[PDB]
């Protein structure tokens, strides 16, 4: 249980890196909506950033959230520099996908998936 | 229910939706997005086309292999209509014109061809027929469009009594002739009140009318969330577009206000959230670029 | 040896035909259902039974290395002919 | 066993065994196993803290001069708790020989980057990041190199499916190539080809 | 009529004649609109307004453990004691034997091949019965 | 309304189930004579803690732990079950 | 020091990029595969496998092919021991269930038993 760290010795430094990455994304979202000329609003993209950060809000391992900050910086670097196109940025917004059945009964109606 | 038309899969491109649709008028503005939203479910779409097959190319990426069948048809030929509808379980009628031509006038486009399609679908055992009228269709209207379209609504109802007649108000989208008309007109301001509706809302409503058995024999009125005056709507279109082919029938229809029929169901009785103009006006009018939102009533 | 359903659709040598109410007949509408009319079960039935005088015969389908593997067919049953498992040619012991 | 059997190179086997002893006793801080294959290839199996000392030794020693990094590779073996096996294929032009340097990590422990030893490694270990998720610490520009820009997961892991999780198509509604969950019109038909009979008695693992 | 899954079509707990609980696995899916059986009963309870407190198969098996916890201990024979108490309870009401002799319903190989709804729908079992009668 | 079934779970060999086993060895026969049409489901298992499930009308099930009890405590809990009908 | 103390359960589900549908609703099966009774060889019964629950396979409307939407439908892993397999399933957040290994019990083979004086185990032929 003695493991070699990545960047963070414990979870406080890890949350510091999560917090700085969130600051960087929050600053970037208006530029992304402008230069990719997205059809979303800045508040909507910021809600998507908050959704992506709250998706990983259960992690208690410092190395795992170090890798999450690293991959978030890689996503940010692909978005600031125009390496992604408009399609890669809009793949966060699952727009052409049909709304999946949520409760038991509609999932029972359409098929066999639990 | 036959075994090949039982739905399967997770509702994707290679899935089976159990919807076998013949979409008359599928090469137009509404038929584009309807064949789009049908073929992403895994539906067998039948496209009778009048036009050059080059003009149906954009429909081929819209579904899986063998799921869009193209075939020739003529509006005055019942044999081709029968050859198109005899295997479908839903026929959607989208045949329309903004202008009348040398061969097909407003009566042929809105009365003759819709009643022929509905009658031939009736005698071919097609369970569902979905006809598209206009919201402002009236026998006593000033435009020949709306008179013939109200007469065709009447005939489609009395020859296919379980049909789902739908009343879009003024559909706006990328390929519309509502916001793209105002962006290019560069006619005047009057007492007209309109509530335009987004094309994805209309398409989701037509598909939710296909799926809901409670839409048989009904008449829906597809309207947007917000009623606008005509003048500040046109000024909002010129403000979004960063701006400072017509006929008198189109002028009669622009200066015809959208009637409100609360006795008819709408998009919310099909479970569709009506998208306002302020979200999608930039998506429509970004092409016209080389904003305070519009005042509702 | 192709036969025809009451819908007018041809039947393959498998026995496949679409039903009257199956929607998948719309793929042949304005086009053709391509079947092969040379049914192999009818063509191998036209070949005569080979009379041979041995108790065990061999068959490789003709052509040596152009046929199938060489198999040995017993002919002790006088009620039934001995049929090749590969080519379907059938043999009878003449005594 | 003359015409069809590959002839054994005993001279190179003895030479690579002696050089493996040499490397194992110069660097006993990191060298775990040294093994020479039957087709005369030398593998040095090391502890991952000695990526830079072992590779810098093999690059700079007068009896090594493995100046060329041929290939750098991860192999995913999921039954090992250090599932990723980082393989270094080195080439000596002075002594006309090749050596394999192997080390391990799991998904979370980083391996030290070897661009200070071989500048060839810059894209290779970046490909190892892209395909396996093995993070390389103190790398100049570590990011993806082969997958698409919005790609989630690491494809050469063995718990990753053959067709992935998303597939693309053009959608005419949004005027945009979109990503939707993957559905095959024909599923990839998995073939259980393995014979129930043992093929190689020399490789028989001893029973429990 | 409610179309259900067969034993090749659902993961499903069956207990043999000796008390060993065992689960099948999904080989194929049910044909057409046919569903898994407890899915149908649970959807019926949701329509009727008497919704059953389980949604997934694991929760059905938690209920199944609550009713008797040896139905979820798979490939385990659990021994059952207390023959003496069942014997003492069996001596209470003296039931009399009928004069009819013990005749099992399956006397020859003819009566073997068709017993349940899957065997009676089988053409191979029909060939077996026709072959053993002639 | 009233009691419908009683379920008793126990281990065959655990000392926590010793009181439940000593209940079933002695008092279950006159329990079943006293309750002729009540299903009393004794369900032995391998490593379970002892447990007294009581199902009342309309699917309502109360749950009583019988762990480390004596036979007298099992008799008292079970007669509380038979006297409640709640 | 350069070694930290992580006292948490090893869970890499956020890092593998698998969607939540194919993490939280899938059931891994950890098992030694049964011997094909068509054959007497036992070499395929040596390693632990991890497969998943089989989801829907439906018919292609065009060709009749077997269409699928399950990505993990062909995913079979191989483990040396059961504990490596369980650790891999717990590390990836997969719900699993484990069948124990079934070895054939040792048999008492006697060729002389086929020709006994007074036992029922005589063969009637050979
Ligand atoms: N904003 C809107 O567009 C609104 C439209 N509607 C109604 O919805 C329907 C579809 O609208 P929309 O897509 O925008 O209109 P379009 O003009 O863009 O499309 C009409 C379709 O009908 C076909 N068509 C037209 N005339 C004939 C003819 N004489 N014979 C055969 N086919 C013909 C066209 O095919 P081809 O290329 O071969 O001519 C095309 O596929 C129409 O009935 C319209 O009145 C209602 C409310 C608002
Ligand atoms: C256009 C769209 C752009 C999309 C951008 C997507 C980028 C996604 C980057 C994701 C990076 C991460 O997930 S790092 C987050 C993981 N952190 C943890 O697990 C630690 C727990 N974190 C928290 O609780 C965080 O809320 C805080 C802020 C650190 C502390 O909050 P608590 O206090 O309450
Ligand atoms: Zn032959």
């Amino acid at each position: 249980t003695s493991v070699k760290p990545i960047f963070s010795r414990d979870m406080n430094e890890a949350k510091r890196r999560v917090r700085e990455l969130y600051r960087a994304w929050y600053r970037e979202v208006p530029n992304t909506v402008h230069l990719f000329q997205l059809d979303i609003s800045v508040k909507q993209g910021r809600d998507k950033v908050r959704e992506m950060f709250k998706k990983n809000a259960h992690v208690t391992d410092p190395r795992v959230v170090d890798l999450l900050v690293i991959k978030g910086k890689m996503e940010l670097e692909e978005t600031i520099n125009v390496w992604k196109q408009r399609t890669h940025v809009m793949r966060f917004f699952h727009e052409t996908e049909a709304p999946r059945p949520k409760d038991f009964l509609s999932k029972f109606y359409v098929g066999h998936d639990p | 229910l036959h075994h090949a038309v039982i739905p399967h899969g997770k509702g994707g491109r290679s899935s089976v939706s159990g919807i076998v649709a013949t979409v008359f008028g599928a090469t137009g503005f509404l038929g584009r997005y309807l064949v789009n939203h049908l073929g992403r479910m895994g539906s067998q779409v039948i496209v009778p086309y009048r036009c050059e097959p080059y003009d149906t190319m954009h429909l081929r990426p819209m579904g899986d292999l063998g799921q869009i069948i193209f075939m020739d048809w003529n509006g005055r030929d019942k044999d081709s209509i029968r050859r198109a509808v005899e295997h479908s379980n839903v026929v959607i009628n989208l045949v329309g014109r903004e202008w009348e031509t040398k061969n097909f006038d407003f009566e042929d486009v809105f009365v003759k061809i819709p009643q022929a399609i509905a009658q031939v679908s009736k005698e071919a055992g097609v369970e569902k027929f979905i006809h598209i009228s206009h919201l402002n269709a009236d026998i006593k209207s000033s435009s020949k469009y709306l008179r013939n379209k109200a007469v065709g609504e009447k005939e489609v109802r009395e020859t296919f009594p379980e049909a789902t007649i739908i009343k879009p108000a003024d559909i706006f989208g990328r390929e519309d002739r509502f916001l793209n008309y105002f962006a290019n007109i560069r006619s005047l301001g009057k007492k007209t009140v309109k509530q335009p509706v987004y094309i994805v809302d209309v398409t989701k409503g037509i598909i939710n009318a296909i799926k809901d058995p409670d839409a048989r024999g009904k008449t829906f009125a597809f309207v947007g969330p917000n009623r606008y005056l005509l003048f500040d709507l046109v000024q909002y279109v010129f403000a979004v577009a960063h701006r400072p082919w017509t006929t008198r029938d189109k002028v009669e229809r622009i200066h015809t206000t959208d009637r409100t029929l609360p006795h008819l169901p709408g998009l919310e009785d099909l479970g569709v959230q009506a998208t306002p103009l302020e979200l999608k006006a930039i998506e429509v009018l970004r092409r016209h670029r080389t904003v305070q939102p519009a005042k509702t009533v | 040896g192709v036969r025809t359903s009451p819908t007018g659709e041809k039947v393959t040598h498998t026995g496949q035909v679409y039903d009257d109410e199956d929607y998948r007949r719309v793929r042949f509408v304005g086009r053709q259902k391509e079947v092969n009319e040379n049914f192999a079960i009818d063509l191998i039935a036209e070949q005569p039974v080979s009379q041979v005088g041995s108790r065990v015969i061999s068959c490789d389908g003709g052509g040596g290395a152009l046929g199938h593997p060489r198999v040995y067919i017993n002919l002790d049953k006088e009620t039934k002919t001995g049929t090749c498992g590969y080519c379907g040619l059938q043999f009878r012991q003449q005594h | 066993t003359r015409p069809t059997v590959r002839p054994r190179n005993d001279v190179a086997h003895k030479q690579l065994s002696a050089f493996g002893e040499y490397v194992a006793e110069i660097l006993p801080k990191y060298v775990q196993q040294v093994q020479v294959s039957c087709f005369s290839e030398l593998e040095i199996c090391i502890h991952p803290d000695g990526v830079i000392p072992v590779l810098t030794f093999l690059r700079d020693h007068s009896n090594a001069q493995f100046k060329s990094l041929a290939d750098l590779t991860a192999v995913d073996i999921p039954t090992r708790q250090n599932r990723f096996e980082i393989v270094y294929n080195l080439l000596s032009l002075r002594f006309n020989s090749r050596i394999r340097v192997k080390t391990y990590t799991d998904e979370l422990t980083p391996v030290e980057s070897s661009v200070s030893v071989y500048k060839a490694a810059n894209w290779y270990e970046r490909e190892i990041w892209d395909m396996f998720g093995v993070f390389f610490a103190n790398h100049p520009d570590l990011r993806r190199i082969l997958t698409d820009y919005g790609f989630e997961g690491h494809p050469f892991r063995k718990d990753f499916p053959l067709s992935g999780y998303v597939e693309l198509r053009y959608d005419d509604e949004v005027k945009r190539v979109v990503a939707e969950p993957v559905e095959l019109a024909q599923e990839f038909r998995k073939f259980d080809l393995n014979s129930p009979w043992e093929a190689f008695p020399a490789y028989r693992q001893p029973p429990e | 009529i409610l179309p259900g899954a067969a034993y090749t079509e659902k993961s499903a707990t069956y207990v043999n004649t000796e008390g060993r609980a065992q689960q099948t696995k999904v080989a194929v899916m049910p044909p057409g609109l046919a569903r898994e059986d407890w899915k149908i009963i649970r959807a019926l309870s949701e329509i009727a307004g008497m919704t059953l407190p389980y949604d997934t198969l694991d929760q059905v098996r938690n209920r199944l453990e609550e009713v008797s916890p040896n139905l979820v201990r798979y490939d385990d024979v659990e021994g059952a004691n207390y023959f003496q108490q069942a014997s003492e309870l069996s001596k209470l009401v003296n039931q009399q034997l009928l004069a009819d002799p013990l005749v099992p319903p399956q006397l020859t190989i003819k009566d073997f091949y068709m017993t349940d709804s899957i065997s009676r729908a089988s053409q191979t079992m029909a060939k077996c019965v026709k072959a053993v009668t002639e | 309304l009233g009691l419908r079934e009683i379920r008793i779970h126990l281990c065959q060999r655990s000392p926590g189930s010793q009181g439940v086993r000593d209940f079933i060895e002695k008092r279950y026969v006159e329990l079943k004579k006293a309750n002729p049409d009540l299903p009393i489901l004794i369900r032995e298992c391998s490593d379970v803690q002892p447990k007294l499930w009581a199902r009342y009308a309309f699917g309502q099930e109360k749950n009583v732990s019988l762990n480390n009890f004596s036979a007298d405590q099992v008799t008292r809990a079970l007669e509380n079950v038979l006297s409640s009908k709640a | 020091t350069q070694l930290i103390t992580v006292d948490e359960k090893l869970d890499i589900t956020t890092l593998t990029g698998v969607p939540e549908e194919h993490i939280k609703t899938r059931k891994a099966r950890i098992f030694v595969p049964a011997r094909n009774n068509m054959q007497s060889g036992v070499n395929n019964t040596k390693k632990w496998k991890m497969e998943f629950d089989t989801r829907e396979r439906w018919e292609n409307p065009l060709m009749g092919w077997a269409s699928t939407a399950d990505p993990l439908s062909n995913l079979v892993l191989t483990f040396s021991t059961k504990e490596d397999a369980i650790a891999f399933a717990e590390k990836n957040g997969w719900s699993y269930d484990v069948e124990e290994r079934k070895v054939p019990k040792p048999k008492s083979k006697s060729y002389g038993a086929n020709f006994s004086w007074n036992k029922r185990t005589r063969v009637s032929t050979k």
